[PDB]
């Protein structure tokens, strides 16, 4: 299946040092959020 | 990619177009998720110092550097676009414990497989 668009492969988990501040780099990030946000299956 | 040398944990990236007030803590937080470094180096003018204009941090993984690069590449922060690029300079040399690294001490037990398969 042809992917819709390229994205990050290595999903490195965040650390406490990240302070938890908002850090964005691409709107595509919404895709990752959708995968994590699943309440129906 | 540096064949015959294969450098070890020597992953470094150049960071430019950063805020003047930007401190080490801010840099760590920004890159923290994108591969938090184990050390941050900030250039300073011995003549006066204060300002930097250049900074370099060591990444745990050389592959993780791709994330921050493609992520913070052209990314706007504080009205300034970040400029990420691969470095080529080497860290302060230290000839001490590395002495034991002399000669092929391990090298898969001097190439256990030897020359190809029997």
């Amino acid at each position: 299946y042809d992917k819709p668009a390229p994205e990050n492969r290595f999903a490195i988990m965040p650390g406490s040092r990240w302070d938890g501040v908002h850090r964005s780099n691409g709107f595509e990030e919404k895709w990752f959020a959708k995968q994590n946000e699943i309440n129906e299956k | 990619g540096a064949m015959g040398n294969e450098y070890k944990d020597n992953a470094y990236i150049y960071i430019g177009n950063l805020n003047r007030e930007l401190t080490e803590g801010d840099i760590l937080t920004v890159f923290s998720e994108y591969g938090v470094p184990v050390d941050v180096i900030l250039s300073r003018d011995e003549n006066t110092g204060e300002s930097q204009g250049f900074a370099y941090l060591k990444y745990e993984d050389q592959r993780s550097t791709i994330l921050a690069v493609d992520n913070l590449n052209g990314f706007k922060i504080g009205g300034r676009a970040l400029k990420i690029d691969h470095t080529f300079y080497r860290p302060k040399r230290s000839l001490q414990k590395y002495y034991e690294a002399v000669k092929e001490e391990l090298d898969r037990d001097i190439v256990s497989k030897n020359n190809a398969e029997k």
